[PDB]
RNA sequence: CUAAAACUCAAAGGAAUUGACGGGGGCCCGCACAAGCGGCGGAGCAUGUGGAUUAAUUCGAUGCAACGCGAAGAACCUUACCUGGGUUUGACAUGCACAGGACGCCGGCAGAGAUGUCGGUUCCCUUGUGGCCUGUGUGCAGGUGGUGCAUGGCUGUCGUCAGCUCGUGUCGUGAGAUGUUGGGUUAAGUCCCGCAACGAGCGCAACCCUUGUCUCAUGUUGCCAGCACGUUAUGGUGGGGACUCGUGAGAGACUGCCGGGGUCAACUCGGAGGAAGGUGGGGAUGACGUCAAGUCAUCAUGCCCCUUAUGUCCAGGGCUUCACACAUGCUACAAUGGCCGGUACAAAGGGCUGCGAUGCCGUGAGGUGGAGCGAAUCCUUUCAAAGCCGGUCUCAGUUCGGAUCGGGGUCUGCAACUCGACCCCGUGAAGUCGGAGUCGCUAGUAAUCGCAGAUCAGCAACGCUGCGGUGAAUACGUUCCCG
RNA sequence: CGGCCAACUACGUGCCAGCAGCCGCGGUAAUACGUAGGGUCCGAGCGUUGUCCGGAAUUACUGGGCGUAAAGAGCUCGUA
């Protein structure tokens, strides 16, 4: 709602976008795995290893 | 309308017969946006009328349309605190539209216990001159001829 | 919001059915989102200040 | 309501979020602790105006950046205010906290700093006429800034009324998204109540 | 005709400027009217409000611009109201002292329950104490107690209407005027023409998102052109970018060109190309100000008020009371239909103390169990309904219509009698298109039919927000009604 | 001790009790009411009331006007 205490005819809409990317690595070389482990990424980007 | 005349939609022709009048009739009888159901109603009523009368459905359709289409209409306007009725001629397109509208409205209010039957009987009565649409047009022309004294207003 | 009551709500209730939201910043009982833990006006303020990581104006 | 927040309006293009991280399960915990720490710092620090506060979080580690016109009192030559703030953060349990103090290049080109100065001058004794005149002159002195305006509302001079008046010099194209506008406000103290101040600063344009 | 006094007032007057107003005129725009569609006002039901009761039915709002409103959720808490039992530097923080090493935690007994009494553990530092609370206070905490005619912040309306101002100059003495006037044109103070005016600012337009086409990059959990294995289960499996698919970059509408009108100027009509032609469709976007507009019940704040209470715990009750009135929606009033059986097409979104597969039993709510999932993979049924085919009803207060009242169960909850929802049954009331009057709508629009989410354990969800299927009629033209 | 008019702060009742030469001041937060201090003027005097002159070009001889504000008789003939 735009404002408190009634006044409901007007509202606001908000959005939250999250981008998901897949990096399918083949031939998991241990050197590559260690590099991925010790490479630092910005907090805005989350890395999941599975 | 204030800026000027708006464009008119390009109505498409009926493939089953080839008459835009059938398309106009189905569009007018459309209720709650059921196009296929309305078309089925129209086809069934037309077939029933055809089998009752033993003639050409399109031919009788144009016969009824020409019999019931009007020529004059009454308009209302107030001058000097008094409300008067002024008649004015009507163009053929609006005449046909009003004829179809009257046909549908007076088919609505019959007592044959079945609408697919009521529509066909109303079409037959309009064709033969015993229709409620014919009576409505009679009354309209009577009123126009009675109140055409105020034609000098020309509005 | 009465601070006595907000602290009381924060305190563990004697029963499981006596727990509710109580927006943290202002302690508004009504109209509070579960995910953010904030109410309508608090969410408005944080989003407009841009201090909430992920909220933005929506126009599609 | 007349105008929406310029910062929120241009959050998607010109300005960026004051904090960035990713958290879902503990998002409520993170936001509540962030608001707690921000209110604590706001209450604790008044003498030195803090232009902006930025928090950077990664796993347990949390990084906080503070921008001030002058760090002389914000961080003492021995670390009095520094370790007081560190103790406050530890009490609020921010885990390990790193303090970074940055000084703004141009104090008069920042909306918040001019707002603080105008607010405190209005509070103490200064007349709003002279305050606005001097603030506008100082702000326009710098070459980078192009257009500015200042507005104040509340009880002016102790009169039993409310006055809303402003001065504008330059260009303030709010409706243009490309324009870069810095928005800031503060609430000044006074014996007769409270009065608010608002300022808009236009600084060039951004292409890209 | 000649013509007084008593008394009373602090003004009565002449000219001229800016607004406002006219049942004055002139020139123009809006679903304003006119032509059409579908509704309200009549019955039942679901919500809000007024009125009257009650010990309380907590508080605010009050034509436009309040009345499916703060409440995106009232058995307890919610709750700020009523009754009754306690309580006190206090439920909750902090400084000064006077007595401390325990506060703090796990169980027994009494009790409407708070709460009171007992059972067990007890300081980490180090000689000064810090953290802590147990008693006396000191300051003080505490207040949804008052004041939106004292204020901050936030928001609606005039109105997404196109208008509101400043610098220099000029005229008048002066309030002031010109710029902003006249002609043309546009959705617009958008632009051209001469003029004592020359320039600029806020507004308008553009810069943002989505949607319509194409090119490049692009293959898993997605798609299948061309090859093999499935053999009833479907790309299911080996394989592959030849098109969607999802998400990055670019091109594309600029009166771009032609003919006529136009001051040779704006602008306008028609035509060619093209996905679209003359702001392609929609959204975000509220200038100076008006309504002393709404909000001390989000929050913050000046002053007054309570402090042994108007702070505070707990049990029960209330916010759902009723002889009435108004407002917003749902169900209908039946054959373009109800019911029964067969039968094909979508989008988007959610899932951790949560979704819940298969199987078994229940008419069915649901009971057992629980694979697959922090999620293009598993569930929300292969996302359906209207739609298409077959049978009954023959115009009835009806096989339409479903409220009210009785008799049995499931589920969440310590807690369903005031006071939930759902399932099973009996129950068959008013209602046959509706008075003056009044509301919505000009293309994927009107109407009709479905799906998902926020608040949430259970729901008063017919509300709000979003995503969809089928898909109309009409506009002669501004005389009259409103702005 | 509001502006004319050199001289300000608090306390007490709020359209009541009251001030005032003109303008005007109090409808819970008065430099205008009453009281406190503090300040200004005056002083063996300080204020109020009454009368006369000037500012009054406001009876305009020196020194005013008659279209619209108050003011040209309804128009002519004619004595002093
Ligand atoms: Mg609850
Ligand atoms: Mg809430
Ligand atoms: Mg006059
Ligand atoms: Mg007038
Ligand atoms: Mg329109
Ligand atoms: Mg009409
Ligand atoms: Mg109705
Ligand atoms: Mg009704
Ligand atoms: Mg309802
Ligand atoms: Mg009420
Ligand atoms: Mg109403
Ligand atoms: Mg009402
Ligand atoms: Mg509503
Ligand atoms: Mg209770
Ligand atoms: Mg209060
Ligand atoms: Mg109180
Ligand atoms: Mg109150
Ligand atoms: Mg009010
Ligand atoms: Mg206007
Ligand atoms: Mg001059
Ligand atoms: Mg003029
Ligand atoms: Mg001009
Ligand atoms: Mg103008
Ligand atoms: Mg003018
Ligand atoms: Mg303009
Ligand atoms: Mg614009
Ligand atoms: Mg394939
Ligand atoms: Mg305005
Ligand atoms: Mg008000
Ligand atoms: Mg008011
Ligand atoms: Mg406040
Ligand atoms: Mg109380
Ligand atoms: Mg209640
Ligand atoms: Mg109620
Ligand atoms: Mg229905
Ligand atoms: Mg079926
Ligand atoms: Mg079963
Ligand atoms: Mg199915
Ligand atoms: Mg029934
Ligand atoms: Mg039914
Ligand atoms: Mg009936
Ligand atoms: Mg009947
Ligand atoms: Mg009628
Ligand atoms: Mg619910
Ligand atoms: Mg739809
Ligand atoms: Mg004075
Ligand atoms: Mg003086
Ligand atoms: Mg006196
Ligand atoms: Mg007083
Ligand atoms: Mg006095
Ligand atoms: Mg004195
Ligand atoms: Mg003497
Ligand atoms: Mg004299
Ligand atoms: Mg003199
Ligand atoms: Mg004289
Ligand atoms: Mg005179
Ligand atoms: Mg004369
Ligand atoms: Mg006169
Ligand atoms: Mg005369
Ligand atoms: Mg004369
Ligand atoms: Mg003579
Ligand atoms: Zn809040």
């Amino acid at each position: 709602i735009r404002s408190p205490h009634k006044y409901k005819d007007s509202r606001e809409h908000f959005e939250m976008r999250t981008h998901k990317r897949l990096i399918d690595i083949l031939d998991p070389t241990p050197k590559t795995v260690d590099a991925l482990m010790r490479i630092d990424l910005p907090a805005s980007v989350d890395v999941n290893i599975q | 309308p204030r800026k000027g005349p708006a464009p008119k939609r390009p109505l498409v022709n009926d493939p089953v017969y080839g008459s835009q009048l059938v398309t106009q009739l189905v569009n007018k009888v459309l209720l709650e946006g059921k196009k296929s159901l309305a078309e089925r109603i129209v086809y069934g009523a037309l077939e029933q009328a055809r089998e009752k009368t033993g003639t050409d459905p399109v031919v009788t359709l144009k016969r009824a349309l020409d019999n019931v289409k009007p020529a004059l209409e009454v308009r209302s306007r107030r001058v000097g605190g008094a409300t008067y009725q002024v008649p004015v001629e009507v163009r053929p397109d609006r005449s046909t539209t009003l004829a179809l509208r009257w046909l549908v409205n007076f088919s609505r209010q019959r007592r044959e216990k079945t609408m697919v039957e009521r529509l066909a009987n109303e079409i037959l009565d309009a064709s033969n001159g015993l229709g409620a649409s014919v009576k409505r047009r009679e009354d309209t022309h009577k009123m126009a001829e009675a109140n055409r004294a105020f034609a000098h207003y020309r509005w | 919001a009465k601070k006595a009551l907000v602290h009381k709500a924060n305190k563990k209730p004697k029963f499981a059915v006596r727990a509710y939201t109580r927006c943290n910043k202002c302690g508004r009982p009504h109209s509070v989102y579960r995910k953010f833990g904030l109410c309508r006006i608090c969410l408005r303020e944080m989003a407009h200040a841009g201090e909430l990581p992920g909220v933005q104006k929506s126009s599609w | 309501g007349q105008k929406i927040n310029p910062h929120g309006f241009r959050l998607g293009i010109t300005t960026e979020w004051k904090s960035r991280w990713y958290a879902d399960k503990q998002y409520k915990d993170y936001v509540k602790e962030d608001v707690a720490i921000r209110k604590l710092l706001a209450t604790g620090l008044e003498r030195a105006g803090i232009a902006d506060v930025e928090i950077e979080r990664t796993r347990d580690r949390v990084r906080v950046d503070i921008h001030t016109a002058r760090p002389g009192i914000v961080i003492g030559r021995r670390g009095t205010e520094a370790d007081r703030i560190r103790a406050d953060l530890e009490k609020l349990t921010g885990k390990q906290v790193q303090l970074n103090i940055l000084e703004v290049k141009n104090p008069e080109s920042q909306a918040q700093l001019v707002a603080q100065g105008v607010a405190e001058q209005l509070s103490n004794r200064v007349a709003f006429r002279r305050a606005m005149r001097k603030a506008i002159q100082s702000a326009m002195r710098q070459p980078n800034v192009k257009g500015i305006r200042v507005q104040c509302s509340g009880r002016l001079g102790g009169a039993e009324m409310s006055r809303s008046e402003f001065y504008r010099e330059g260009r303030v194209p709010l409706h243009t998204l490309r324009a870069d506008i810095d928005y800031g406000l503060y609430e000044a103290k006074t014996t007769f109540g409270r009065i608010g101040v608002k300022v808009w600063i236009y600084k060039g344009d951004i292409v890209g």
